[PDB]
């Protein structure tokens, strides 16, 4: 008869999944009366977002999906697209590339997709989306593949205009490709285009996220940006053509190695560097306790040193099962603690900010994979042999 | 006079006829001043918290015989309000200057005029889109602020130009382009303190030779002061410009440092006698006018009100000008000016 | 395995560059200070504009692009697809069809794709579009024919949600069938669907930018519109269904020949003539000198009378390859020079409005091609034989 | 610096030719500057030996 894509989708939906995230934020306590004539310028608000996500794991219960849509969840809900339910939680999230794992509670009789090889993509390429547009369900799209980047997003027109980032991007044998992302940060919705992180970067951030808690990306911590903005020219910066230091973050591998607002980077281990951009991305491709030393530029400035594991991938509630912000310290030497809260359940227990846990509970925990591991098989009694650089106490 | 209230609309139609005549030397001014306005302000409830608004008012002169009209609108303007939150409206409006410089524009006949209509944002004029925050969210009882945008009035069409038209075009010494500004506003009980800022970009047509002032924007500076209680009407406004200011027909001031003061008092009779002083002084002028005062007058007068409806008024503008070959090039009065008015109000 | 477009297209995109304009024009003074609550109504300006083009003619280095992104070139840059880089001149510009023609300096292996036949195109038919949609690259996108026009502007689904109208329309067999344009005027961006100009015109308009130095395309060099604006009214216009004249061009053949603004037309050589718009694109179906009588409404009035070339398609600091804005004149009867500007350095030449350019420095120059084919060849010693009417001066 | 104007016409100080000022400037916020605590270079002088 006909030609038609029904019948890979049919061996493909199985494994896409809806999710229904619950969770709050801090919001500001709105000022009244209200004068729309009148352009201006905390409390916990609750939220909702909805997303899909790809079963990657069936035996674990392991789906893939935008961290858009999972950060700052309290409560994760799943719906397969036979109809069962099931809860989620959180097991890992990389805001950089938008991608986040997370693992059904409970799983029965689930099916994963098979994940192609992004290498061996071209633009010709025919390709497949499949998502939930607007909240009424799972919409699928065709089309093909735009541009290739060549970090390598995939650009694709297996988009939707005015709809949000979905997530699986299939090709015409129903492997994965690619996760559509949302580019449109801390909105979700398109440029018009689709951008969906390869499946091959997909499938390595997320074995990550599974077997250390989260992704080896280490930060040079400095923050800042082009020379355009208002504090390059408000401060007059010489010689303009690279990364304007706007502040060395502090506890930093810059901050402790040396280095200072202002001095504009230009180079990173003899490479020119042009722009914020370019040096974002460049330190993007090296893993935790790396050395790249780096020209700076004030008179004539130039250091090296090593860095540490960014902050942006952390995790919260879900390293102990019960619930309460930790990370890894360098390599595999325990879990380093970090900026704790004011409710402060988990301070409460003994855990200042610069606390690392070695001991799992009793043994080994070189990180946050192997800790939850523990805090997983045996959640009878539990004493956190932590070690905040001194202090060795062991609390419950 | 409130002449409709139902089902949630509410229109007030209202006006005044203010017979009045000016006694002065400058036969310029001397004579019959009769006018009269009109207005409606309209308020439709669309929800609890959300009211639609429209206002409008027009003055018609009377001192004028039947084969002529002089008359035009002052405001003309649409708007949403929403409870606790702030309003918008947009169309011919007051620029937030104003919301700091009326605190001093309160006597009987004179006074207000540091700056005119259609004066970039500085009194009345047009494509005014206007954003009100009252009370900060409600949780600030008497602080108010506002942001403005005024859209380009620019060339007239249909006249030779090929350049700077729009549809509403008029003179150079009407025109202005693209503009913001901004106001902040504290009262509490009897007291007020209040400032503004505004920044036009200025019309090709104004930056001519034909014109003194010449600069690529007009900027204005305003702090206020004001006190209203027990019978005692005080208040103060200085303003710093910056080619902004009208050197009668010249063109503009390149800065002028304006100020104006009024007290006032309320007898339990009626009677409300008012004392005012403005000034007005021009810096760097250019064509070898260097510093002048462009305004200075004081201001004596009474008011006796017979109720809310019917009033009448006195107002003596003794004019500390002098005449010189300034004054008389711009064409600004020197001569004092008495005013009689009676009016009737509803 | 599957089917891909990525076959044909990769023996597409060498014939794909990119382009890279840089350019200045004139803006007004920005008036300060700036009120945003305040709704208002010369200097260069340097700007950027970037876009795609193909390669028409491998041995001559001919790119076709559209108008709306060389114009206003001082410089033209080009980048193969394979990554060499390099520069171009302007050879020709068609405002009208939004498509120009330009040439790459020092071509050295090139690939050019193959124009297939655009009159042979059906609206089911299969549809690829290559261009630079948001700067980020070269993007593909596909489709199909979704109108034939029937001028014929192709019209295609194979677009960009709010992106920029890109370049090539190529069938499924790599050849060219339109060039992809932009119908929003001095925006560029699309409406919601693709307009294309025909292959087969592209290769028309082509050639005679390269064989004449611009398009024969005469104008009846009236201006005006509707019946519906505001001077239709505001002058009230009897019997209203025709074009109105808001003026007549000066030194033109309606001024020439006798006509005033005000005046309906309601025919052109007898056809009914009830809008501007079939007005403009009737008079574009006429090359130069050709001879049509129109009917006019004042009382009763009509006339017949002979078109120029228009002036919309002109050249400027391309014609001696050296820098400094003429046109073609009549049939082969020379070059002649139009609107001399302030800068001045043509006039300063002795160049005045109304110069003709029949002596080739020596030679015969019946026309921009053969003029610019001297100011090429021989760029030593250069004698103008320009006689604008009766001075026949020789300037160097 | 009296007899510098009689015996060669003008004094005789050497200038390095650059010009520029402190690092708290709107130049040098505008521009945000690396540690601030020295000269800021806004500008070097046309055929100078800076």
């Amino acid at each position: 008869q006909m030609p038609s894509l029904a019948p890979m989708l049919e061996k493909v939906m199985p494994s896409v999944v809806s999710i229904n995230v619950e969770g709050s934020t801090t919001v500001n306590t709105p000022r009244m009366p209200r004068n729309f004539q009148q352009f201006f310028g905390g409390q916990q608000q609750k939220f909702m977002a909805l997303g899909s996500g790809v079963i990657i794991d069936a035996d674990k219960g392991y789906v893939v999906t935008n961290n858009h849509v999972v950060d700052n969840a309290t409560v994760i809900k799943v719906q397969l697209s036979d109809g069962r339910k099931f809860d989620a939680k959180m097991v890992g999230k990389d805001p950089r590339s938008d991608i986040a794992l997370i693992q059904i509670q409970n799983p029965k009789n689930l099916t994963a997709i098979k994940m192609a090889d992004s290498d061996a993509l071209r633009v010709g390429d025919y390709t497949v989306a499949i998502g939930n547009p607007f909240g009424l369900g799972e919409t699928v799209t065709s089309g093909i593949v735009s541009a290739l980047g060549r970090e390598n997003f995939i650009q694709t027109d297996a988009a939707i205009n005015r709809g949000n980032s979905g997530g699986a991007l299939v090709n015409l044998n129903g492997e994965l490709i690619g996760i559509n992302t949302a580019i449109l940060a801390p909105d979700g919705g398109n440029i018009g285009i689709g951008f969906a992180i390869p499946s091959n970067m997909v499938k390595n951030l997320t074995s990550q996220m599974v077997e250390y808690g989260q992704v080896k990306r280490g930060e040079l911590g400095i923050m800042g940006t082009e020379l355009n903005s208002e504090l390059a020219k408000a401060m007059k910066v010489d010689a303009q053509r690279g990364a304007f230091v706007s502040q060395v973050l502090p506890n930093s591998s810059a901050a402790k190695a040396g280095i200072k607002a202002g001095d504009v980077i230009t180079s990173l281990n003899g490479k020119p560097i042009s722009s914020f951009a370019a040096l974002r991305a460049q330190v993007g491709t090296m893993p935790v306790g790396s050395k790249l030393t780096l020209g700076l530029l004030r008179d004539g400035k130039q250091v090296n040193v090593n860095l540490e594991l960014q902050q942006s991938s952390q995790n919260q509630v879900d390293s102990s099962s019960i619930f309460n912000e930790m990370s890894n310290k360098g390599k595999d030497q325990g879990v380093v603690v970090n900026n704790v809260k004011t409710g402060t359940p988990a301070a409460q227990i003994g855990l200042k900010k610069g606390d690392v846990i070695i001991g799992a509970n009793q043994q080994a925990v070189k990180n946050i994979a192997e800790l939850r591991k523990v805090l997983d098989s045996k959640p009878s009694v539990l004493a956190l042999n932590i070690q905040r650089g001194d202090s060795t106490i062991y609390l419950l | 006079a409130e002449v409709y209230n139902k089902d949630g609309n509410k229109l007030d139609l209202y006006g005044k006829v203010d017979g009045l005549h000016y006694f002065s030397d400058n036969k310029d001014v001397d004579g019959d001043q009769t006018y009269m306005r009109l207005g409606f302000k309209g308020e439709t409830q669309v929800t609890d918290q959300l009211t639609g608004y429209g206002q409008w008012e027009y003055q018609i002169q009377g001192n004028s015989a039947e084969n002529e009209n002089n008359s035009w609108t002052r405001v003309a303007f649409a708007g949403l309000k929403f409870q606790d939150v702030g309003s918008f409206d947009y169309g011919r409006n007051y620029g937030v200057v104003y919301d700091v410089t009326s605190w001093t524009d309160v006597l009987p006949e004179f006074g207000g005029d540091t700056y005119g209509s259609d004066n970039f944002m500085q009194q009345r004029g047009n494509g005014f889109a206007t954003y009100r925050n009252t009370d900060f969210f409600g949780l600030v009882d008497g602080l108010n602020f506002a942001v403005q945008y005024q859209g380009k009035n620019g060339n007239p069409s249909g006249e030779g130009f090929t350049s700077g038209v729009t549809n509403n075009g008029r003179d150079a010494l009407r025109q202005n382009g693209d503009g913001v500004g901004g106001s902040i506003t504290y009262d509490y009980e009897g007291f007020g303190i209040g400032g503004a800022i505004s920044s036009s970009k200025r019309t090709d047509a104004q930056n001519t030779a034909a014109y003194i002032g010449n600069g690529d924007r007009a900027e204005t500076y305003t702090g206020g002061l004001k006190y209203d209680a027990n019978n005692i009407y005080l208040a103060a406004q200085y303003t710093q410009t910056y080619n902004a200011t009208r050197v009668g027909s010249l063109g503009w001031a390149n800065k002028a440092q304006n100020f104006e003061a009024v007290a006032q008092y309320q007898f339990d009779f009626g009677l409300r006698p008012s004392l005012a002083y403005l000034q007005s002084k021009g810096k760097n002028l250019g064509r070898g006018y260097d510093d002048e005062d462009i305004l200075k007058y004081v201001d004596v007068g009474a008011t006796y009100y017979f109720n809310k409806n019917m009033s009448t008024y006195v107002d003596y503008k003794i004019n500390l000008l002098d005449d010189n070959q300034f004054t008389r090039d711009a064409g600004i009065n020197t001569d004092n000016i008495v005013a009689l008015g009676l009016v009737y109000q509803f």
